[PDB]
RNA sequence: CGCGGGGGGAACCUGGGGAACUGAAACAUCUCAGUACCCAGAGGAGAGGAAAGAGAAAUCGACUCCCUGAGUAGCGGCGA
RNA sequence: CGAAGCUGUUGGGAAGCAGCGCCAGAGAGGGUGAAAGCCCCGUAGGCGAAAGGUGGGGGGAUAGGUGAGGGUACCCGAGUACCCCGUGGUUCGUGGAGCCAUGGGGGAAUCUGGGCGGACCACCGCCUAAGGCUAAGUACUCCGGGUGACCGAUAGCGCACCAGUACCGUGAGGGAAAGGUGAAAAGAACCCCGGGAGGGGAGUGAAAUAGAGCCUGAAACCGUGGGCUUACAAGCAGUCACGGCCCCGCAAGGGGUUGUGGCGUGCCUAUUGAAGCAUGAGCCGGCGACUCACGGUCGUGGGCGAGCUUAAGCCGUUGAG
RNA sequence: CAGGCGGUAGGGGAGCGUUCCCGAUGCCGAUGAAGGCCGACCCGCGAGGGCGGCUGGAGGUAAGGGAAGUGCGAAUGCCG
C-alpha cells in the first residue's frame, strides 16, 4: 500500500482512558461503603479476607526448607512414538531431542501409545510396551554406563 | 534490464500463491519506526524531590487551610506525576516479519512497475549530474519517487542530497517513504538475502 | 520489583493440570480424639468451590 | 557570533537592495557588524544646544550589518579572489581584479 | 635536611561507627538496612584480584562488569 | 579552501511570480527591511598542531626477569589455625549449622605436613592461608559537545532581566517577583499649557492604538458618552405567552429589552433524608491530581504454528541493521 | 414493521476537541497564519466544527494514522 489511512486492521483502539466531565461514567470512580483507595494503594492482591483467609490447613510436601539444595539425580524422564514417527535415520537419543524437542537426559525412558516405524533407538532406561513392539517387531539399545 | 548486455528478467519467487496479508502489514511496521527516537524524558515529585525546605505552618488552625507540607502540590514546578520518565518503551521483534513484508508492497509496486537492475554503471560513480545522465537516459523522473541500494562506498560519495530519491549503503529497511513512492533497483539477490 | 510467587503456598498445594485447587482437608493429621474407637480414618483432599481458581494465579511462575 | 566580516575603505561600494547609486565606503566597525558609508537618508533630532552645530539635528549617515555589498567590474562579469605558486611580491599582496593579478 | 601530609573536590570508592518511623492492616523475633546520616584515607577510577575456591564431573582454573540460572535452593511467630 | 545567476514588474520592503542560467563527496542550520540551495558564518571533504608547550599509542627499547632429570638428606609465613563462648556476615532469627573476622581465655604442627565437599570415624577429590602489590573489562558528574515524541522563561535549574541578591532569621537558615521597541532609537527639535510632572501640534517613522510599567494584549474591575428601562409595591430571579416601544431586512418578519401575567427551592459536597442559617465557593485568569518502569494476569488485529521466542555482547548504525 | 426509551454508583459503544510525530528538500500565508471581538448562515443530536467581516502582525500544519504532563467551577487549594 501506501500511506493512505492506514487504519491498522480492523479493530486497532489505544484504549486510554482520562481525568473527567460531565458525560456520563466519567470523573466519578465508583465505590463507597468498602473504603478502598490509598495514596500508596492497599496493592491489590488478595491479601483482605481479614479471616485467616482459607489459610488454617498446613504444610505436608516435605521436600524442600532444608539449607543448600535439593535432591539431584540426572534429567528423569520419558517419550511416546508418535511424537517422532516421521522418520529415523537411527533415531538417536542425540541426533533427536540434542537437535529439535525434549531437554537434556541421562535416563531416557521409552513409551506412549501410538504404533511407529521401530529400530535400535538407543535408551537409558526402557517400558515393556516397546519391548513387545520389538520382539520380532523392533530393535532395541543398552543403557548409561560410566 | 539493460540492452548493453542482456535484456530480460523477473520474479515472484517468495511466495505468489499467497501475498495478501495487509492486515499484519499494517500494525508492526509502524510500531518498530517509532522506537528509535531517542527517549530521555524527565520526571519532578516522589517524597522530597531535590530536598525541600522541611514542611511549614501548622493544620488545625494555620493560615485557613488544612494542609502544610511544602511536597508543593501548586507552585508551578513542584510534587506533579510521572508522564514521561526515562524508559521511553523500547520493544521490537525479528526477521520473521522483516522479510515477508517487504515482499507484498514491493510485489504490489510491482503490480505497478519498479525496476531492478541489481547492478551496472552509472559513469564516474561519484559525481551529481553524471548519474543525471543516468535518469534521463534510464527513463525515470519527477513524480512516482524512488528508492535504491548499492553497498559500494563510491555510489555513497555519490549520491549525496537525493532529491526525489534514497540513497543506501548497507541493510537497512527504508519501505518508509518507498510506501507513499514506488521505483527500485536492488545489490544482488544475494543482498536482499537468498 | 519482577513479582515472586508463593513458596508457602508452593511448599504445600498443588493444582491438576486444567485449573484446579487441591490439597489434604484438615483434621486426621496426629488426631486429636485419644479414646481409640471410630472416626479416625475417613478422609481424603478436595478443592474449594469459589475463589480459589483465582488463588492459583500467584503460583504460575513455579508451578 | 562570529567576529568575521569583510574589508574597510581603500575602495569598496554599495549596491542597492534598499537605497541606490554607489560610493567609496567610509566608515564600517565590526563588533555587531553594523556601519555607514556616508549614503543614505538619516540624521537625529537631538536636543537643541550650542555645542551642536546649533539647531537640535544632526546629519550624514547610514546603517546595515550582513550581506549587501560590491567591488570593481567596468565591463566584464564578476569573480573574486585569485592565486599562485610562485608569482607577485613574494607571494602576497592582493587587491582585488579583472584578470590576472591586478587591474 | 628530604619528600610527605593536614587543608580543598559534584556524584561515584572502601572502610569504620551506623538508628526510628512506615509493613506486618496492634506488637517484642523479622522490616526499611546496613538505607539515610557522621567520621576517616583514597583515586579518576576506586574499590576488588590470582585460589588453603568452587562444586561432583575420570570437571572447571586470577579478580571484576553485564546476561541469564531462580525469584529456584533456601532463611523465616518458615508468618510478613 | 570551501561550492554555485539574474532581472523586471507590482510591492513599505522584495527571499512574488515567471522566462530561463548554475556549483554541487559541501541543498544540516544560523541569519540579512514580507514563508531565500546558488546572499554574511557555515554544511561532504580534506590541508593542518606550535614556537609556546602540553595529555597520550604505535616503534624501538634500556637497569629490572625468565633449563632439566635423578638418588642423600634437615629446614619453609603463630599465641596463628584448632577448641569454646560471646559470634557478625553468608539465604541462614542456633536451627543437625559448616566457611571468614573473630571479642575472651585456653593452644599444636612443618609435605608421608597443612584447609575444605555445611556434625562425627571409615575410602575418594581441589587447594597451601596467617606478608603484601597488582592496571584493563567498571561507577560517577559540576562542566567541553552533541543530540533530546527537553520546556519554552507564572514552565522551567531555585534564578536565563545581577538571586542563592530583596527580604526574614538568634542561629541554624530560611528563602523572591522580575524575559520581549523596532527591521534601524534612528529615542521627540521647535513653538503654545506650563511646578520639574503631565499635555498638544508637529517631526524621525510602513505603523507612536510602534514611545520609553514601549510586542500582540484578554478576565475580575471603571465609567464618559448611547439606546431598552424604573417609584404600588413580595423578588434563586431566569423563563415562556402575548403585547408594546428605538435598530437591519422592499417583504415575510429578524433584533434588543421588558409591560402584565401564568412559571420560578439555585449549586458543588453528603446521604433512610435535602432547596437549604449543616461544609466550602471574595471574584476572574492561569497551574492542579491514577502515567510509568519492570513483573504478573484475562481480551484483542495478528504471524508462525508441534513447534514458537532469543538475553547481554562483536561488527555494522549521520542515520538504519 | 413490531420493538425498547428516567435512569447516582457501576460496567459496555462510539466518537469530540486539544499539545509534540512522519506525510514536511509536500502544501495555505502580508490578495494575513497564530491570537482575538462580532454572527441572529452552513453541519454536526451533542463533543465540537465550519465559513465571512473587522481588529491583529510571523508562522503554521492535509487525508492520515503515531504518540498522550490535557480535557479543569471549587478542595477555608496556589499565584497574580
Amino acid at each position: 500500500d501506501l500511506r493512505p489511512n492506514p487504519g491498522a486492521n480492523k479493530r486497532r483502539k489505544r484504549v486510554g482512558r482520562g481525568p473527567g466531565s460531565g458525560h456520563g461514567k466519567t470523573a466519578t470512580r465508583g465505590h463507597k461503603g468498602q473504603k478502598s483507595r490509598s495514596g500508596g494503594l492497599k496493592d491489590p492482591r488478595r491479601f483482605e479476607g481479614g479471616r485467616s483467609t482459607t489459610l488454617m490447613r498446613l504444610p505436608k510436601r516435605g521436600m524442600q526448607g532444608q539449607v543448600p539444595g535439593e535432591i539431584k539425580r540426572p534429567r528423569y524422564q520419558g517419550v511416546n512414538l508418535k511424537d517422532l514417527a516421521r522418520f529415523e535415520g537411527e533415531v538417536t537419543p542425540e541426533l533427536l531431542v540434542r537437535a529439535g524437542l525434549l531437554k537434556k537426559g541421562y535416563r531416557l525412558k521409552i513409551l506412549g501409545e501410538g504404533e511407529a516405524k521401530p529400530l535400535k533407538v538407543v535408551a537409558h532406561a526402557f517400558s515393556k510396551s516397546a519391548l513387545e513392539k520389538l520382539k520380532a517387531a523392533g530393535g532395541e539399545p543398552v543403557l548409561l554406563e560410566a | 534490464i539493460p540492452v548493453l548486455s542482456p535484456s530480460g528478467r523477473r520474479e515472484l519467487a517468495a511466495d505468489l500463491p499467497a501475498e495478501i496479508n495487509p492486515h499484519l502489514l499494517w500494525e508492526v511496521v509502524r510500531w518498530q519506526l517509532a522506537k528509535r527516537r531517542r527517549g530521555t524524558a524527565s520526571t519532578k515529585t516522589r517524597g522530597e524531590v531535590a530536598y525541600s525546605g522541611r514542611k511549614i505552618w501548622p493544620q488545625k488552625h494555620t493560615g485557613r487551610a488544612r494542609h502544610g507540607d511544602i511536597g508543593a502540590p501548586i507552585f508551578v514546578g513542584g510534587g506533579v506525576v510521572f508522564g514521561p520518565k526515562p524508559r521511553d518503551y523500547s520493544y521490537t521483534l525479528p526477521k520473521k516479519v522483516r522479510k515477508k513484508g517487504l515482499a507484498m508492497a514491493v510485489a504490489d509496486r510491482a503490480r505497478e512497475g519498479k525496476l531492478l537492475l541489481v547492478e551496472a554503471f552509472a559513469g564516474v560513480n561519484g559525481k551529481t549530474k553524471e548519474f543525471l545522465a543516468w535518469a534521463k537516459e534510464a527513463g525515470l523522473d519527477g513524480s512516482e519517487s524512488v528508492l535504491l541500494v548499492t553497498g559500494n562506498e563510491l555510489v555513497r560519495r555519490a549520491a549525496r542530497n537525493l532529491p526525489w530519491v534514497v540513497t543506501l549503503a548497507p541493510e537497512g529497511l527504508n519501505v518508509y517513504d518507498i510506501v507513499r513512492t514506488e521505483r527500485l533497483v536492488m545489490d544482488l539477490d544475494a543482498w536482499e538475502v537468498f | 520489583p519482577k513479582m515472586k510467587t508463593h513458596k508457602g503456598a508452593k511448599k504445600r498445594v498443588k493444582i491438576t493440570a486444567s485449573g484446579k485447587v487441591v490439597a489434604m482437608k484438615t483434621g486426621k493429621r496426629h488426631l486429636n480424639w485419644q479414646k481409640s474407637g471410630k472416626e479416625i480414618r475417613q478422609k481424603g483432599r478436595k478443592f474449594v468451590l469459589a475463589k480459589p481458581e483465582a488463588e492459583r494465579i500467584k503460583l504460575l511462575l513455579p508451578y | 557570533m562570529r567576529v568575521k566580516m569583510h574589508v574597510k575603505k581603500g575602495d569598496t561600494v554599495l549596491v542597492a537592495s534598499g537605497k541606490y547609486k554607489g560610493r567609496v565606503g567610509k566608515v564600517k566597525e565590526v563588533l555587531p557588524k553594523k556601519y555607514a558609508v556616508i549614503v543614505e537618508g538619516v540624521n537625529i533630532v537631538k536636543k537643541a544646544v550650542r555645542v551642536s552645530p546649533k539647531y537640535p539635528q544632526g546629519g550624514f549617515i547610514e546603517k546595515e550589518a550582513p550581506l549587501h555589498a560590491s567591488k570593481v567590474r567596468p565591463i566584464c562579469p564578476a569573480c573574486g579572489k585569485p592565486t599562485r605558486v610562485r608569482k607577485k611580491f613574494l607571494e602576497n599582496g592582493k587587491k582585488i581584479r579583472v584578470c590576472a593579478k591586478c587591474g
